[PDB]
């Protein structure tokens, strides 16, 4: 929430993230802004490129290309909001190696 | 109720600004975290009444 | 207030603190004093391993009401969180297994991020070794005030606690105070003596 | 093998972090610790002992890589 | 007030009109038999590119006893550009 | 064209294979494309691309062109791809017009794209040898006579000819031969002096090189338009009038181009002599028939002059439009109903009309006609003008005039027919695939008979053909077969409807 | 997760039995409570299929035995599936290859069956 | 880009996210293969 | 049975680093594809060999090891003609229920093709007489995760003669 009157934590302003980038603390920045703010688990079908649930793909009606992915909850909300406008985001996954 | 011991003695206690349900017998938590509307959102959203909703 | 400019560019986080700043010359420039009341709240999830089994056992035995204690215990197999206010903590300590997660209090030596609200250069935020003290305010060596631009005039000072070993080591090595004596603008040392030290 | 023979601070930070994360999960230890409960103390002890079983895989922009052992790299 | 739909409309709404019966006569049956025989003739003709058989593992002499053989046609290369020669 | 692409993919996968249909679909979707980008984009090897291109261009389904720096770009002919669906109808109309020798001629031309004199006569003679028994032999004489008759009737036309490379640009050969089409030799049949007999398949240099012959489906479509027109005329006015129309169209078959708004000027005097003697008619009766057909509101024919007694001309575009409107009214009547058909014909007669006018004229009360108008509007058959009293063209302040356009409805109905045929082919292929086990079972039970059918075929195994477990399963097979049969026949029937609409779409389009 | 070949190469039940026995002895030599407790299914499938194979005459074969069997069958130009099934079943009775086994027409020759059974006994 | 990396919640390439780590474990790539007899 | 070329990335936790990588890979793979049918592939049994074992990456997340491995393992997937010998563990009236010896009770032959005395009248009748063998017809797989099976195959028993048992 907002602050002390609302028992809210502090806010990482843009400048703080700028300093973190300048230091290059990639994993620390990722943990601070994703793990410690809003962490979510999503499933993506490589065939369709669309989000899925519980290792299942409704659009492809299959579960042979699902995968797990950690995400900011705000990012998932943005994806779904963009979906509502029929601007469908198709995620093209790639192996980490 | 307690999932393991079955004790129904679940009590609500206020932690360091965290609402959660914990069993007093085994100290095991059964439900934590609560979702409440913020003032910045409560000021924008509009309340609806039963009459106008039903027509 | 929309998504893009509101929640995507920046967002609020938990496991943080804000307190009045105050000087302390008896601390090393890489150390920061943390009030006990904040220490009792901020917790670092430690993985129970072979090296620190006895340490975590003692901390669990302390309980949440004593400073070197823990607030929660997470089992390896089941994801039930055990709140240490209730239940015999000695049985709980004897129940500890490797791979468990114990949310111990912020103790001595924990790497803690330390930042000021008006951020101009990268030295506005650093990482320090935390030492707990019984008073109420954040204390550190005044030779470090120049990068922060703080002046002990009632200023508030943001505190962040990482929750990952990778993040902790990144903070210690990269934004460690000892590793950022010189500003990157022109290599001039920012941390140095100050009034009542030069005199 | 044409890149720097010195071991940069980013490499040090990531190596120390990953090693500390590993040992925090009851990984085997090679530096016979003497009552150092903090994982990171053991991590830099390992780094000083140059007994860390991690290999840096530096990547050129084109895609070509080169591998350096931690012992092979020069620490400061 | 239109009634609220408690169960969604069926996957198939039944139709009042029925399809008309098809044409009857010698011509139609000749059409059908011709098309069905054409199916096999075009299957057998070399213009029908057979899909490459796969997932066969080991060798045996019996391979030479269940061999299916058919002649291979050739196109007129003076009408065809020279670039497409195998 | 998405339904067109889907149907073309289904047809090419059915008739030729998979690597060929992939390249064909890619060309249809992408248009003109060089070969290398074709191979790269399709993810196929160079040799497979060569195979697909040769098997396609051999049947004249695709072509190639030359561009800057001598690059060869390949293009697909989607209409030509749809044309193979009408092969059975072409075979039937050839079998009706001429003997089965010409039927086999056109069948082999369709299955081979282009063939020379020697190749086609050899194939036709060979295929005619097995149709007969008792040691009789086919000769190349009758096959050649039938082929030259077919070519002279313009049902068979020469391929575009290979240009004389020695006469023009002797030296570095172009990447493609760059064939050219010559009008005057599309029907110039070369002579085959040699006559022989085809082998009956015991299983125990080229005088006609450079000249290849293909089925002229334009002649087939013109003849089919003739048949449809005369069928409509016979349905409406009289059989004799349809006979007169057929005779004058036959008179104009060679004298008129395939694309002509009107036919040649034909006089009733020569109509009388050209009429078969079977129709016992008099000159004055012919004149009355022709005058009343000119007075027929369907306006198939027209006078266009009083010279030479009664001289007459036919209205190709008008007749095609009338046929398209009749088909449209028939289908809308069958799917919506008789009263909605009444509304459709009423608005066809009255191009611009208001809704209450339609109610009054069709004598259909409120809440019934209007629902039909709304539905038949929503199915894209109908259009509204929205004539405003201001130029804001905005809310309840403008009049709405019902106006139906033939062309748009015909286009969308053609698309619907394409998708329907796609659905039918999908259903037949799915039912064939899901029953391929029983298909192989029946194939094996018939192979037991066919293999070793006369040599050592004991009677004591004839009773073992039903011993295979298909005895109840044949029931299913029969159902599948009839369903398959039905589907095919139905599809073929729908195909004829397409030839109507497309014809209008072709005649209404001039392509300047 | 991707599989390159669902039918890369067929193997005899003798190789299955050999690998299964080796896995069993190694696993009992590598007794770990945590991993076994995590998944019993491997133990169950190994033990049950091993008992099923040992019930069959699939034991008492060797790589030399099966290779000599295959070489002897190679001259007989038989399909490899049926010979594999024979080595999977050990048909010593003539009736099994006569009736139970397929491709009986034109292939048994009424004289090769005796040598087939002789090779099976070997 | 870093902006979307933060937006997408993936580690950025700049800094510690540039190089890849490899665990120096005792391994034998391409181990000896048990031969098939049936083939 | 049949070997399959199986490619997969295996995650090894750090507390097994003292062991050889190959052995831990084999143990995890055995734990990972045991009694688990693979869609359009068949019923995997156990690992056979490990062919390729490349570099062991470490991620900024879990901190354990991940190794992409090419290997070979055995699966059950008949070629529509194989001869089986199973045991009749149950018999529904519409179709008998044969079970391969200790292998799986999922192969269901619909009784529709034996000698023309075909009826299972629900008192557990093996066969209508004038340790049971099998000619496998087809294979089939499905995705059971339709709600937050899949290998049965049809089985046929024609007039094989069966002189050993009628
Ligand atoms: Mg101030
Ligand atoms: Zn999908
Ligand atoms: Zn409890």
């Amino acid at each position: 929430t907002e602050g002390r009157s609302r028992d809210g934590g502090l806010r990482l302003g843009e400048m703080e993230r700028d300093c973190l980038i300048g230091y290059g603390a990639s994993m620390l920045l990722l943990e601070r802004l994703m793990i410690s703010s809003d962490a979510f688990e999503v499933d993506v079908c490589g065939q369709c490129g669309l989000l899925g649930y519980s290792g299942w793909c409704h659009y492809c009606k299959s579960s042979c290309h699902v995968s797990s992915l950690r995400i900011p909850y705000a990012c998932k909300l943005l994806f779904q909001e963009l979906q509502s406008m029929n601007i469908i985001p198709r995620l093209k996954l790639s192996k980490y190696n | 109720r307690c999932p393991d011991c079955g004790s129904t003695e679940l009590v609500e206690d206020s932690h360091y600004s965290q609402s959660q349900l914990v069993c007093s017998d085994c100290g095991c938590v059964v439900t934590e975290g609560v979702l409440t509307t913020t003032f910045s959102d409560e000021g924008n959203l509009r309340e609806v009444t039963y009459s106008r909703s039903t027509g | 207030q929309g998504r893009f400019r509101g929640n995507l560019s920046g967002k609020r986080v938990d496991f943080s603190g804000r307190t009045v700043i105050s000087p302390d010359p008896n601390l090393r420039i890489d150390e920061v004093a943390v009030p006990v009341h904040v220490a009792k709240i901020l917790t670092f999830p430690e993985k129970v391993n072979k090296a620190n089994i006895n340490f975590l056992r003692k901390l669990v035995q302390n309980g949440p009401e004593v400073h070197p204690g823990a607030n929660f215990i997470q089992q390896r197999h089941t994801q039930m969180k055990r709140f240490l206010k209730y239940g015999n903590r000695e049985k709980m300590a004897q129940e500890l297994k490797y791979g468990d997660i114990v949310e111990r209090h912020l103790i001595d030596g924990d790497v803690v991020l330390f930042n000021r609200q008006p951020s101009l250069h990268k030295l506005s935020i650093m990482a320090h070794l935390a030492r707990v003290k019984p008073h109420r305010t954040f204390r550190f060596n005044e030779c470090v005030c120049t990068p922060y631009n703080a002046d002990f005039d009632g200023d508030e000072m943001n505190l962040h606690l990482p929750q990952t070993e990778e993040a902790k080591a990144e903070a210690l090595v990269l934004m460690g105070t000892k590793a950022n004596l010189v500003t990157p603008r022109n290599g001039e040392p920012l941390i140095a003596a100050i009034q009542d030290f030069l005199t | 093998r044409i890149t720097t023979p010195y071991m940069t601070k980013y490499e040090r930070a990531r190596v120390l972090g990953t090693r500390a994360l590993q040992i925090a999960m009851c990984a085997p230890v090679m530096v016979e610790l003497e009552g150092e409960t903090d994982p990171l103390l053991i991590a830099m002890k390992e780094l000083k002992a140059r007994k860390i079983p991690i290999i840096i895989r530096r990547y050129l922009p084109d895609g070509s890589y080169e591998d350096w052992g931690v012992d092979e790299l020069i620490i400061t | 007030l239109p009634d609220v739909v408690l169960k969604p409309p069926p996957l198939f709404p039944d139709t009042d009109y029925k399809p008309v019966p098809l044409k009857t006569g010698e011509g139609e049956e000749y059409m059908l038999a011709l098309k069905q025989e054409l199916r096999e003739t075009m299957k057998r003709m070399p213009y029908f590119i057979e899909t490459p058989e796969e997932r066969q593992d080991i060798e045996r002499y019996s391979k030479r006893y269940m061999k299916v053989y058919k002649e291979e046609w050739i196109p007129d290369w003076r009408r065809l550009p020279r670039e497409m020669m195998p | 064209t998405q339904a067109e692409i889907k149907l073309c993919s289904l047809l090419l996968q059915e008739h030729f294979g998979e690597i060929v249909e992939k390249i064909g679909v890619h060309l249809i979707r992408t248009g003109s494309q060089p070969l290398r980008v074709i191979a790269h984009d399709t993810g196929t090897s160079l040799d497979q691309v060569k195979k697909a291109l040769c098997v396609l261009v051999q049947h004249n389904l695709v072509s190639y062109q030359v561009h800057k720096r001598g690059v060869v770009e390949y293009e697909a002919q989607c209409s030509r791809v749809l044309r193979m669906l009408r092969y059975p109808r072409y075979i039937y109309t050839t079998k009706t017009l001429y003997s089965d020798t010409g039927e086999l001629i056109v069948e082999e031309l369709l299955l081979n794209g282009k063939l020379t004199m020697s190749a086609v006569v050899k194939k036709v003679a060979d295929r005619l040898t097995e149709t007969m028994e008792d040691g009789k032999t086919m000769d190349y004489a009758e096959v050649s006579n039938t082929f030259v008759r077919l070519a002279d009737t313009h049902f068979v036309q020469r391929c575009p000819s290979v240009p004389t490379t020695e006469n023009s640009d002797p030296g570095p050969p172009p990447p493609a031969p760059t064939l050219v089409i010559n009008e005057k030799d599309m029907y110039l049949v070369p002579k085959l002096s040699l006559i022989g007999k085809g082998k009956r398949r015991r299983s125990s240099p080229i005088p006609d090189d450079g000249i290849y012959w293909q089925a002229n489906l334009d002649r087939f479509h013109q003849h089919f338009r003739d048949q449809a027109i005369v069928s409509a005329v016979a349905n409406r006015m009289d059989q004799t009038s349809s006979e007169i129309v057929r005779t004058m169209l036959r008179m104009s078959e060679i004298t008129t181009s395939s694309s002509a708004p009107f036919t040649q000027p034909l006089s009733s005097n020569e109509i009388f002599r050209s009429l078969p003697v079977g129709y016992n008619i008099s000159k004055q009766v012919l004149d009355q028939y022709l005058t009343l057909l000119a007075d027929d509101p369907l306006e198939f024919v027209g006078k266009s002059g009083d010279s030479g007694g009664g001289m007459y001309v036919i209205n190709l575009h008008k007749a095609l439009a009338s046929l398209a409107t009749a088909t449209l009214e028939s289908v809308v009547q069958e799917r919506f109903g008789s009263r909605c058909a009444r509304i459709f014909r009423l608005v066809l007669q009255k191009k611009h009309i208001e809704q209450k006018q339609v109610e009054d004229f069709a004598m259909i009360p409120a809440k019934e006609a209007k629902d039909m108008l709304y539905k038949m509007l929503s199915e894209n058959f109908m259009s509204l003008q929205e004539i405003p009293k201001t130029p804001d063209h905005a809310p309840s302040r403008t009049f709405y005039l019902y106006t139906v356009n033939i062309l748009s409805a015909a286009r969308m109905l053609l698309h619907r027919c394409y998708k329907s045929i796609a659905n039918l082919i999908e259903r037949r292929q799915f039912e064939t695939k899901e029953n391929k086990r029983l298909l192989e079972k029946s194939q094996r039970v018939e192979a037991i008979i066919a293999s070793m059918q006369a040599t050592g075929a004991e009677e004591a195994q004839l009773q073992e053909i039903e011993e295979m477990i298909t005895a109840p399963e044949r029931q299913q097979l029969e159902t599948l077969k009839r369903n398959v049969n039905k589907l095919d026949a139905s599809e073929i029937q729908v195909d004829e409807t397409i030839f109507l609409l497309e014809s209008y779409i072709e005649c209404t389009m001039k392509r300047q | 997760m991707e599989v390159k070949d669902a039918n890369s190469a067929l193997l005899s039940n003798y190789e299955v039995f050999q690998l299964l026995t080796d896995l069993k002895e190694q696993r009992k030599e590598s007794g770990k409570n945590k991993h076994s407790s995590g998944q019993q299914n491997l133990n169950t499938i190994t033990y049950e299929t091993l008992k099923y194979i040992s019930k069959t005459p699939c034991r008492h074969q060797s790589p030399e035995i099966v290779r000599e069997f295959l070489t002897a069958l190679k001259s007989h130009k038989l399909t490899k599936a049926e010979k594999l099934q024979l080595l999977n079943h050990r048909p010593v009775t003539a009736v099994e290859i006569q009736l139970m086994v397929e491709e009986s027409e034109e292939r048994l020759t009424e004289e090769q069956i005796e040598a087939l059974l002789h090779t099976v006994t070997s | 880009g870093v902006s979307e990396c933060i937006i997408m919640g993936i580690p950025m390439n700049i800094g510690t996210g540039l190089f890849k780590l490899l665990h120096k474990a005792d391994r034998d790539p391409n181990p000896p293969k048990r031969p098939l007899i049936f083939d | 049975f049949v070997l399959v070329e199986m490619v997969d990335t295996v995650r090894i936790p750090p507390w097994q680093f003292e062991r050889k990588l190959n052995d831990s890979i084999a143990e995890e793979l055995n734990k990972k594809l045991a009694n688990k049918v693979v869609y359009n592939v068949g019923l995997c049994i156990c690992l056979f060999d490990i062919t390729k074992l490349e570099d062991a990456y470490v991620f900024p997340g879990d901190g354990a090891s991940h190794t992409k491995v090419h290997f070979r393992c055995v699966v059950f997937h008949p070629f529509l003609d194989e001869i089986l010998i199973g045991k009749i563990k149950g018999c529904s009236p519409e179709g008998v229920h044969v079970s391969l010896g200790f292998f799986d009770d999922i192969l269901i032959p619909p009784e529709s093709l034996q000698q023309p005395a075909k009826f299972d009248e629900a008192e557990q009748v093996w066969v209508w007489e004038y340790g049971e063998e099998i000619r496998f017809r087809v294979v089939d797989e499905s995705f059971v995760d339709t709600s937050p099976y899949t290998l049965v195959g049809s089985i046929s028993e024609p007039g094989l003669g069966l002189l050993s048992w009628w």
